[PDB]
C-alpha cells in the first residue's frame, strides 16, 4: 500500500508506483528512463558531472524556482511534483543546440566532453536565473564542476560571451 | 499535499506534510533517519555502509523552511538550503551597518569556497550542524557567535545557544532521541562586538584534521578591555571544540601584544596535539590555529585603533 | 592440407546444439522494439485513407510508420522504380505501405491486423497472357541470333511449333528475412544485423532512405538459414522499413517475417511462358531453332532484366544448333516483384530447351539418348553466343552416368514393366546440364578481402561472401590454411561486414568459391611475402616465432587482397567478348513409377554425374549437388504457387505449398564427382557448383513425361508420334489429366 | 487472482504468475526463457523447426511418456506438470553433444543449420521411445520436419546407424 | 488435479480437472471454445485472426481420454490423440481378423500421409471431427462407415451415428451451443462389409478442392448383391458430403460392370462442381471421384472374387 | 584543406548535448549482468578463507 | 596501421589504431584524410577503434599518435589516390563521386591499408649510443604566484 511518486523529467511526466527510497535520480535517468547525458562521475558531490536543473514552484516564495543539483546524490523520493532538466532537455544537434551548448562546443571547452553535460547545466541553470550575468557571477557558478581535461579557460572564455 | 509513503527493499521513506506529523512520526519511531538534502546521509549509505530502515523527510513543513527577521537576528529553518542561508546573509549585509553584520559576514566567509551550487542548492543549514563533522566550517562560527539553536519533539520546545557542550562526543549532538533541529537564529553583532572566521583550504581526511575557526571577541563600551571572548576551533580534536581555559584568562585584559602572546601559549597548550593524533598534519594544525588567532588580534586591532 | 578433403561445415556441430546465432537468435536490447509491417490487399487500387485509431488501442503501441516519416528518399530498389513505403497507389498484393511499431512481436502483430485501409480498384494486370495483351513490359525486347533462320527452316524436314508454361517458386529458406537495426544516437550512425546475401546494398539503401553518407552505416552478417537467392535483393524491403523505425524512435528495433508475410511479400522464382518453333532432320538433327520467352516480372525490375539474359545464354543447353533465334520480355505485373533464386532464369531456358528436344526424338521416332547425343556440343564448338567450350565434359559425364545408372538394362526393365502393367507405368531419362559461370554484369566479379595475424600466430579472415549453409567460409579457411601452411584449426571467419570488406558484390552467381577464394589466396601470399625474411633467419622455428619477430621488426601482419575474374564482357550487339569464364557440367538419370488413377508417382532411382574440377570439398559440393537437385525437383514437380483471380497469393504457408519432404526423394540416390578433370580457370582447379544441378531435377519431370507417354498409349491414342503438352510443375493434377482413360472422358 | 503455472524446461522449474492463454510455447522458451535453439519456421505446424519434446507422467496409463510436439502451437497453459526438453537440453559443445547432435554434425546433414535442432529434437524423441528402432521407423519419424538445403539423403544416412 | 485459472490481456483460459466442471463451464459460458491440442485453434487465432475470450481445456478429465472395447467396435474419448487412435487401430489390425478391421485399416490410411509425429501427438480426434474442414480427411471416413458420436451438456447425453446431416453448412456440425463431443466409436467390420478410403495427395487451399474419401459396401449374406452403400466425400463442396442419390439407386444390384458405369454416371452429375467452383481443379477432381470409386470397385471385387 | 586551422574537435557538438556515446552509456541487453570486483583490505596477507 | 574504405557514393571510412580520449586524434586524422585525398572533411568519418579494423596495435600513448597515424593514414590515401589516378584523366572536370563510381565499375579495389613504422630508433644501454626519440618538443613557462605565509 504505497503512494505513487510524480515527477517531470524534460517536459515529461513520470508516474513511479513503485519507488525504492535508496534510488538516486542519477540511476533513475540512466538505467530507468535511458537518459544518459547526465554522467557519474565520483557519485559523492564532488565533480558536478551528473548536474541537472531542478524546478519546482515554492508554496512559500510564491514563484517558479530554477536550481542546479547533483543527480547522484538527490533521491527520487525527494523529488514529488519536481521538474528535471538535463542536458537533452535542453537542445540537441538533432534539432537544435542551446546556445551554451553551441558556445562551449565552438570555444573549445570540450575535449573528451564527459564533463561537458553538468558544465552544461551549471551554465544553463545560470542563465534561467539571471539571463545577463556579470563575469564575476559566471566564474563562480562552477566551483561544483570538475574537468580534467581543458585547463578550464576555455570554457570561461566562451561562457564570457553570456556576460553584461 | 499529504504525506506520502515510500517501501523498497530494504527503506522505508515517509514524506511529513507537517510539523505535527513530523513529531508524531518521530516519537513513534525514535530511530528513524530525517533526511533532508541526502548530502551526508546519502554518503553513509553508499561509502560507510549505513542502513536506516525508517526515513522522514521533513523538507515540505514550512516551519523547517521560514525565514525570519527578529530583533535579536535571523532565524532560518533547519531545512534552510545553504544558498538560501547565503543569499539572505548578502542580502542583510548590505543592507545593515557593518556593526550589526560581523557574524554573518563570518558565515559568509566560510560559504565562500564552500561546496559548489550544486550541493549549496540542496544542503541545508540544520543538517551541517546535526551532522556534527570535525571539521565542519559552520558549527565553529555557531558556537563562537552563541547561535541559538531551537529544539522541538511532541510536546516540548527549547532554545539553548550554541556551546560547548552541544557536540558530548564524535559525531553526536545535544539532541533526544525524539527530537529535531527547528530553527537557528544566526545573531546580529552587537556594539564593540568583533568577529572572524577561517579555514584551512584543503582537507585531507573525509572528516579530520581540517583547521576551520569561528572567533568572537566583546569589548567594555568605548574600551580595548576584553568582556567575552570566544575561539572555536574544527579539525583539531574529534568535534567541535572551544578553547575555554584560554580565552577565561584573558577576560578584563586590554587588546595588546601581551594578550597575543599569552593567547598564543594558552592556544599551543590547550588545543595540543599528541605525535600521533588522528589525520597528522601536526605541527601545520598547530601553526594555523596561532596564525588564525594572529590574523583575528589585527583584525581586531583595525576595526579599533 | 585439407583442400580435396570431406571436412565437415565449420558451423555443423553447433547448428546442430543449437548454439549457432541466427538474425533472430541475438538478445534484444532492453529498449529494443518490433516492427509489423502493413501490406495491401489489392493488386492494383490507389489508397483513398489509412486509418490507425484501433491499432493506437493495442497495448504496447509505439507508432505507425509510413511514407511521410522517411527523412531522405522513398526511392528505392535496383533500379530506382519501386517506393520504400506505398503513397498514392498499391500495385499488388504484397505492397509495403505502412509498418507498426511496438513492444513486442505480438502486439505488433494485433496492431497491424488491425489498420484499416481503402481503397480505390485500378484495372490489374496479372498473368503473362494479360501482360503481352496489354503491351506491360519493362525496357524492350532482348535478342541472340546465330545463323540464317529463314533457310535453317528451308533445310528442315519436320518443324514443330508449341508453348510452354513453367511456374515460379517460393524460395522457402527455413529462415525468413531479418533485420536488427541499432541506431547510435550520433551523427546518423547505424549499425544493422541481418540476413541478407549483400550487405553493399542493404548500407546503400538504408543510408538512402535515411539521406545520410554510406560511411554513416555498418551492416554486419553472421550467416543466414539459407538464401537460395531470395535475400540478394529483397532482404531491403524488411531492412529499410527497420532502420527507419530505428531512426524515427530512437530505439533498436528488429522484425523477422512470419512465413505468411514473406510468401507474399518478398518475390520468388520467374514463372516463364515460351513460344517455340525447331526445324529438323528425319534423323533427329537440329537445323534452326526459334524460341521467345516471356517472364512474369512483378512490380518492379529487381533482377529481371540479368536472368533474362541468362535465359538467352542456356537457351542451347548442350546442344549445337547453327540457326538459332532467342528472345525474351519481361512482363510488368501486379504481382510481388520476382527475383534471383537459385539457377537465375538458367533452368526455365534449359526445361525449354529439353522440351522441344524430347518432342524431336518422339517426332522421329528415335530413342532419346540417341537424339541428345547426336545433337552434342563437341569440344571446342562455340555457342549461341559464340563463347568457345574448352574443356567441354558433358560426353564423360554421359557415358559415366550411363555405365553406373545401367540405363539400357533399366530401360528395358521399364518397358517390361509398362507391358505388364495396366494402371501404373514407369518412366525414364537421361539429361545433359552445362551451366555458365560468372556474373552476366562483368562489373560485379569483383572480390575482396582482409586478413589478419594476431601476435599468437591465430588468424582472422574476412572476406565479401556470406555464409548460407553453402559452406563458403568452410571452403575459405581450406583455402587459407593450404596457402598460408599451418593448420585449419589456426584460422577463423566471424562475419561478413561492411566496414572490413567494402562494395561487396552479393553472395550469388555460384562464384563466391571462386572470387573470394583468389581475394583470400592472395592476401595470404602478401603475408607469406612478409614473413619470408623471418623464415629465412629461422628456418626451423615455428610459424607463432616468425609472426613474433615480424611483430617485433615493425611488419605489418595485416592485409587486403583482391580479385578481378579476367576476360569478360559479352556484347549483345556484335555477339561476342566471354559472357562466363568457364562451365559447370553434369548428367542425372531418373526413374519414377506413376499411378495413371490418381496422378500421384514414386521416386525410384536418381543417378547424377557432375563435373566440379578439382573439388575443394567432396563433401560440401556433394552436399550442394543434392540440394540442388532436390530444389529442381521441388520446382518441377512439387511446388505449386497459386493466386486468386484477383492476383492475391492463396498458397502461404507448408500446409498449401509443399517443398520436398523427407519421403520425397529418390529410393536410390547415386551423386559421383567426375575424377580426373582439374579446371584451370578456379582456384586450386575447382569449379562452381551451387545453381549448376538444380536443373537435373528436370531429369524426373521428363522420367515423368516418358510414363504418361506409355500410359497415353495404353488408353488413349495408337499415335506413337503423338505430342502433348505437359506444363511445370508436372503435379498429380497435371499427370492424371494427361492420362486420358474411360474416367477422364 | 489467477492460478500458478508449473512446467520443466531442460529440468528446470518454471514457475509463470501470470500466464496469458494467447502465449505459444515457443515465444516462451525464446523471448521469456532466452532459449534461442527452438526455431520459428512457419508457425503453422508444417516445418517442425519448433519441435521439441515433451514428458508426462500418464495419470491413465501409468508410466512416464515422452513425445514430440509443436513449441509453435503449444500453448503453455496446456503444460502445467509437464517437463519440456529443447536441443539445449540434451547436450552442447561447450558440455558434449548427444549421439544424435554428433551424428548429424559429421554425417554433412547440416548446411545452413536452421531446420538441424527440430530434426535432432525428432530424432532424439524416437531413440527416447524405442532405443534400438528399425530403418523404417527412422525415415517416418520425420514426416513433421522439413530441410531445404540439404535434400534429405545425409541426415538418413546419419541416423540409419541407430537402427537394427 | 484442480481447475485451474489463467487471464491475460484478452483471454481467459480454464483448465477443467472433471466432466462435471466442463459441462457446467459449457452451460454458463457457451459461446466458451474447446481447445485440445490448439493444432486449428492457433491457426484460426493466429492467421484467420479469430479472438475467443473464453477457452476451456478437457485435456485432463478421464472420460475424454478412454479406450474402451466394445462388441460394436473401438470406442476414443474425444480428446485422445491421433497417435494413439493410430496405436490403438494399428494394435487392432495385428489381433482381429482380416474381415473385422475393414474400417480401421481405411481410419489408418488417412493417417497414413497424415501431419508429422509432432502434430499427431497432440493433435485430438474430436478436434478434427469437430473443426468440420471440408477436406478433413477423417469425416468423409467416419461418415461412410457410420461412427457413433456420444455428445454431452449438462444433463443431455445422446448417441448419434455419423450421416450427411452432422455437417449442415460450412464449417458447422450438429451439436448444440453447449454441447462437446464425448466420444467416438470407430465400428467393426461385419461379415460381407468392405471399405476403402482414399486421398488427393496434394491440397492448394487452406481447407477446399482436396479430393478425400470413405468408401463402404455391405452385401447380401455371401453374396455380391449390394445391401448398403455409403460413398463419402471431402474436397467436393463446403461441407463433407455423402452421394446418397447415386448409391440409393445400387441397393440391391449387382457388382459387376454395370454397377461401375451407373455409379460413375451417377457421381459426375450428383457431385458435378461449376466451372468457377471455389478452388478450380474441376477435372482433376471429378476424375478423383470417378478413379477413387473404381479403386474400391477393383478392390471389392479381389476381396470377393 | 584545413590542416593549420582550429577546427573544433568533431564530436565536440555531440558532447555538449550530452549524445556522444561512452562506454556505459551503451544500453544494455534485457539479460545483461553486472560486476564488483572483491578487494584485499591488506596490505600483505595470506587468504585464509573468503 | 590504418584502413581506408572509399564506398560508391564517394564517403569514405577511416579506422586507424589511434583511439580518442578527448585530445582530438580523430579530428586530426580527419584533417590529415582530407588532406591527402583533397576532398571536403564532410566526406570522410571515423566511427571507433577496432581489433578486427586495425591488428596488432600499439597503445594509444607516448604522445606519438597524430604522428604515426597520420603518416599510416596518408599513405593508405596515396594508395586511393594512385588507384583513381586513372579515372581522374578520363575524367579531369568531373567530381570526386564520379571518379570513385567508374573505379567501382572498372573493379578497382576502394579499400586499402596503410603503415608506418618510425625509422632510425634503436637506443642501447650499453654503447650510450642509436637514437631514443625521433625529436624533441620544447617550450617555456613564467608563473608568478602570492603566497599567504
Ligand atoms: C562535496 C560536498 C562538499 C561539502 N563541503 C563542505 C565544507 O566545505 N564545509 C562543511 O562544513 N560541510 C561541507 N559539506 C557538508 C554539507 O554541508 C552537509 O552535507 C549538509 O549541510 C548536510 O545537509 P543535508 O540536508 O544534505 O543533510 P542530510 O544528508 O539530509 O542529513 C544530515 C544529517 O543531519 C540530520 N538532520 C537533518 N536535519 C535535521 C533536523 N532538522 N533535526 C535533526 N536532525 C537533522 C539527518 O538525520 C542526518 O543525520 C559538503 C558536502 C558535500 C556534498
Ligand atoms: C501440420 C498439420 C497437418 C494437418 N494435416 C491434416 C490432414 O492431412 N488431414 C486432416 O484431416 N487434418 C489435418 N490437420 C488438422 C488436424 O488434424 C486438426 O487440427 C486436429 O485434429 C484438431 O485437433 P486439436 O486437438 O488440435 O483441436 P483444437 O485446435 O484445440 O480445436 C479444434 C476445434 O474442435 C473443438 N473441439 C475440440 N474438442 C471438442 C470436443 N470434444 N467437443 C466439442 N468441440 C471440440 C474446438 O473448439 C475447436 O473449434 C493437420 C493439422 C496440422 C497442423
Ligand atoms: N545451404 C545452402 N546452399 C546453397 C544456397 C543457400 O542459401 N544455402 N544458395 C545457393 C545459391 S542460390 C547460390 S548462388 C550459391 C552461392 O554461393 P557460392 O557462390 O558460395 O556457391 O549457393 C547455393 N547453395
Ligand atoms: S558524479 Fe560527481 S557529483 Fe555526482
Ligand atoms: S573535457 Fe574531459 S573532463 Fe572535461
Ligand atoms: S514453426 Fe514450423 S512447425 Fe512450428
Ligand atoms: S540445413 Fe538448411 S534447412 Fe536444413
Amino acid at each position: 500500500t504505497a503512494d505513487e511518486l510524480v515527477f517531470f523529467v524534460n517536459g515529461k511526466k513520470v508516474v513511479e508506483k513503485n519507488a525504492d527510497p535508496e534510488t538516486t535520480l542519477l540511476a533513475y535517468l540512466r538505467r530507468k528512463l535511458g537518459l544518459r547525458g547526465t554522467k557519474l562521475g565520483c557519485g559523492e558531490g564532488g565533480c558536478g558531472a551528473c548536474t541537472v536543473m531542478l524546478s519546482k514552484y515554492d508554496r512559500l516564495q510564491d514563484k517558479i524556482i530554477h536550481f542546479s543539483a547533483n543527480a547522484c546524490l538527490a533521491p527520487i523520493c525527494t523529488l514529488h511534483h519536481v521538474a528535471v532538466t538535463t542536458v537533452e532537455g535542453i537542445g540537441s544537434t538533432k534539432t537544435r543546440l542551446h546556445p551554451v551548448q553551441e558556445r562551449i562546443a565552438k570555444s573549445h571547452g570540450s575535449q573528451c566532453g564527459f564533463c561537458t553535460p553538468g558544465i552544461v547545466m551549471s551554465m544553463y541553470t545560470l542563465l534561467r536565473n539571471q539571463p545577463e550575468p556579470t563575469v564575476e557571477e559566471i566564474e563562480d557558478a562552477f566551483q561544483g564542476n570538475l574537468c580534467r581535461c581543458t585547463g578550464y579557460r576555455p570554457i570561461l572564455q566562451g561562457f564570457r560571451t553570456f556576460a553584461k | 499535499p499529504k504525506q506520502l509513503r515510500f517501501e523498497g527493499e530494504r527503506v522505508t521513506w515517509i514524506q511529513a506534510s507537517t510539523l505535527k506529523e513530523l513529531l508524531d512520526l518521530k516519537a513513534q519511531h525514535p530511530e528513524a533517519k530525517l533526511v533532508v538534502g541526502n548530502t551526508e546521509i546519502g554518503i553513509e549509505m553508499k561509502f560507510k555502509n549505513q542502513l536506516f530502515p525508517m526515513i522522514i523527510c521533513p523538507a515540505w513543513i514550512p516551519e523547517l523552511n521560514a525565514v525570519e527577521h527578529g530583533p535579536e537576528g535571523i532565524s532560518f529553518g533547519a531545512a534552510c538550503a545553504l544558498s538560501s542561508v547565503e543569499k539572505t546573509l548578502l542580502e542583510a549585509v548590505a543592507k545593515l551597518p557593518t556593526q550589526k553584520t560581523e557574524v554573518f559576514r563570518g558565515v559568509l566567509e566560510q560559504l565562500r569556497w564552500f561546496a559548489g551550487k550544486q550541493v549549496k542548492s540542496v544542503a541545508s543549514l540544520g543538517g551541517n550542524i546535526i551532522t556534527a563533522s570535525p571539521i565542519s566550517d559552520l558549527n565553529p562560527v555557531f558556537m563562537a557567535s552563541g547561535t541559538k539553536l531551537t529544539i522541538v519533539s511532541r510536546g516540548t520546545r527549547r532554545t539553548v545557544p550554541m556551546d560547548h557542550t552541544f557536540f558530548p562526543s564524535y559525531r553526536k549532538t545535544l539532541l533526544g532521541p525524539e527530537e529535531i533541529l527547528l530553527s537557528i537564529e544566526i545573531p546580529y553583532s552587537r556594539e564593540d562586538e568583533f568577529f572572524s572566521a577561517f579555514k584551512q583550504a584543503s582537507r585531507r581526511e573525509d572528516d579530520i584534521a581540517k583547521v576551520t575557526c569561528g572567533m568572537r571577541v566583546l569589548f567594555q563600551p568605548g574600551s580595548m578591555q576584553v568582556k567575552e571572548l570566544a575561539l572555536c576551533y574544527g579539525g583539531m580534536a574529534d568535534r567541535t571544540i572551544s578553547a575555554l581555559k584560554t580565552t577565561q584568562k584573558q577576560l578584563s585584559k586590554f587588546w595588546n601584544e601581551k594578550l597575543l602572546q599569552d593567547v598564543c601559549a594558552g592556544l599551543a597548550e590547550e588545543l595540543s596535539l599528541s605525535p600521533d593524533a588522528p589525520g597528522g598534519m601536526i605541527e601545520f594544525r598547530r601553526t594555523l590555529t596561532l596564525s588564525f588567532f594572529f590574523k583575528f588580534y589585527l583584525t581586531v586591532l583595525k576595526k579599533l585603533g | 592440407d585439407t583442400v580435396g578433403r570431406p571436412l565437415p561445415h565449420l558451423a555443423a556441430a553447433m547448428q546442430a546444439s543449437g548454439e549457432a546465432v541466427y538474425c533472430d537468435d541475438i538478445p534484444r536490447y532492453e529498449n529494443e522494439l518490433f516492427l509489423r509491417l502493413v501490406t495491401s490487399t489489392r493488386a492494383h487500387a490507389k489508397i483513398k485513407s489509412i486509418d490507425v485509431s484501433e491499432a493506437q488501442k493495442v497495448p504496447g503501441f509505439v507508432c505507425f510508420l509510413s511514407a511521410d516519416d522517411i527523412p531522405g528518399s522513398n526511392e528505392t530498389g535496383l533500379f530506382n522504380d519501386e517506393t520504400v513505403f506505398a503513397k498514392d497507389t498499391v500495385t499488388c498484393v504484397g505492397h509495403i505501405i505502412g509498418a507498426v511499431v511496438a513492444d513486442t512481436p505480438e502486439h505488433a502483430e494485433r496492431a497491424a491486423h488491425v489498420v484499416k485501409v481503402t481503397y480505390e480498384d485500378l484495372p490489374a494486370i496479372i498473368t503473362i497472357e494479360d501482360a503481352i495483351k496489354n503491351n506491360s513490359f519493362y525496357g524492350s525486347e532482348l535478342k541472340i541470333e546465330k545463323g540464317d533462320l529463314k533457310k535453317g527452316f528451308s533445310e528442315a524436314d519436320n518443324v514443330v511449333s508449341g508453348e510452354l508454361y513453367i511456374g515460379g517458386q517460393d524460395h522457402f529458406y527455413l529462415e525468413t528475412h531479418c533485420t536488427i537495426a541499432i541506431p547510435k544516437g550520433e551523427e546518423g550512425e547505424m549499425e544493422l544485423f541481418v540476413s541478407t546475401q549483400n550487405a553493399m546494398k542493404t548500407q546503400s539503401f538504408v543510408a538512402k532512405m535515411l539521406g545520410v553518407p554510406v560511411n554513416r552505416i555498418l551492416v554486419r552478417v553472421k550467416r543466414m538459414g539459407g538464401g537460395f537467392g531470395g535475400k540478394e535483393t529483397r532482404s531491403t524491403l524488411v531492412s529499410v522499413a527497420v532502420a527507419l523505425a530505428a531512426y524515427k524512435t530512437g530505439h533498436p528495433v528488429r522484425c523477422m517475417l512470419d512465413r505468411n508475410e514473406d510468401m507474399l511479400i518478398t518475390g520468388g522464382r520467374h514463372p516463364f511462358l515460351a513460344r517455340y518453333k525447331v526445324g529438323f532432320m528425319k534423323t533427329g538433327t537440329i537445323v534452326a531453332l526459334e524460341v521467345d520467352h516471356y517472364s512474369n516480372a512483378g512490380n518492379s525490375r529487381d533482377l529481371s532484366h540479368s536472368i533474362m539474359e541468362r535465359a538467352l545464354f542456356h537457351m542451347d543447353n548442350c546442344y549445337k544448333i547453327p540457326n538459332i533465334r532467342g528472345t525474351g520480355r519481361l512482363c510488368k505485373t501486379n504481382l510481388s516483384s520476382n527475383t534471383a533464386f537459385r539457377g537465375f532464369g538458367g533452368p526455365q531456358a534449359l526445361f525449354i530447351a529439353e522440351n522441344w528436344m524430347s518432342e524431336v526424338a518422339v517426332t522421329c521416332g528415335l530413342p532419346a539418348e540417341e537424339v541428345r547425343w547426336k545433337n552434342m556440343y563437341k569440344e571446342g564448338d562455340l555457342t549461341h553466343f559464340n563463347q568457345r567450350l574448352e574443356g567441354f565434359s558433358v560426353p564423360r559425364c554421359w557415358d559415366e552416368c550411363l555405365k553406373s545408372s545401367q540405363y539400357y538394362a533399366r530401360k528395358s526393365e521399364v518397358d517390361k514393366f509398362n507391358k505388364e502393367n495396366c494402371w501404373k507405368k514407369r518412366g525414364l531419362c537421361i539429361i545433359p546440364t552445362k551451366f555458365g559461370i560468372s556474373f552476366t554484369v562483368p562489373f560485379l566479379n569483383q572480390a575482396g578481402a582482409l586478413i589478419h595475424v594476431y601476435t599468437d600466430g591465430s588468424v582472422l579472415v574476412s572476406h565479401g561472401g556470406t555464409e548460407m549453409g553453402q559452406g563458403l567460409h568452410t571452403k575459405m579457411v581450406q583455402v587459407a590454411s593450404k596457402a598460408l601452411k599451418i593448420p585449419i584449426s589456426k584460422i577463423y571467419i566471424s562475419e561478413t561486414s561492411t566496414n572490413t570488406v567494402p562494395n561487396s558484390s552479393p553472395t550469388a552467381a555460384s562464384v563466391s568459391t571462386d572470387i573470394y577464394g583468389q581475394a583470400v589466396y592472395e592476401a595470404c601470399q602478401t603475408i607469406l611475402k612478409r614473413l619470408e625474411p623471418f623464415k629465412k633467419k629461422n628456418p626451423d622455428g615455428s610459424w607463432e616465432d616468425w609472426v613474433m619477430a615480424a611483430y617485433q621488426d615493425r611488419v605489418s601482419l595485416s592485409t587486403t587482397g583482391f580479385y578481378r575474374t579476367p576476360n569478360l564482357g559479352y556484347s549483345f550487339e556484335t555477339n561476342s567478348g566471354n559472357a562466363f569464364h568457364y562451365f559447370t557440367y553434369g548428367v542425372a538419370c531418373s526413374e519414377v513409377e506413376i499411378d495413371c488413377l490418381t496422378g500421384d508417382h514414386k521416386n525410384l532411382r536418381t543417378d547424377i554425374v557432375m563435373d566440379v574440377g578439382s573439388s575443394l570439398n567432396p563433401a560440401i559440393d556433394i552436399g550442394q549437388v543434392e540440394g540442388a537437385f532436390v530444389q529442381g525437383l521441388g520446382l518441377f514437380t512439387l511446388e505449386e504457387l497459386h493466386y486468386s483471380p484477383e492476383g492475391s497469393l492463396h498458397t502461404r504457408g507448408p500446409s498449401t505449398y509443399k517443398i520436398p519432404a523427407f519421403g520425397s526423394i529418390p529410393t536410390e540416390f547415386r551423386v559421383s564427382l567426375l575424377r580426373d578433370c582439374p579446371n584451370k580457370k578456379a582456384i586450386y582447379a575447382s569449379k562452381a557448383v551451387g545453381e549448376p544441378p538444380l536443373f537435373l531435377g528436370a531429369s524426373v519431370f521428363f522420367a515423368i513425361k516418358d510414363a504418361i507417354r506409355a500410359a497415353r498409349a495404353q488408353h488413349t491414342n495408337n499415335n506413337t508420334k503423338e505430342l502433348f503438352r505437359l506444363d511445370s510443375p508436372a503435379t498429380p493434377e497435371k499427370i492424371r489429366n494427361a492420362c486420358v482413360d474411360k474416367f477422364t472422358t
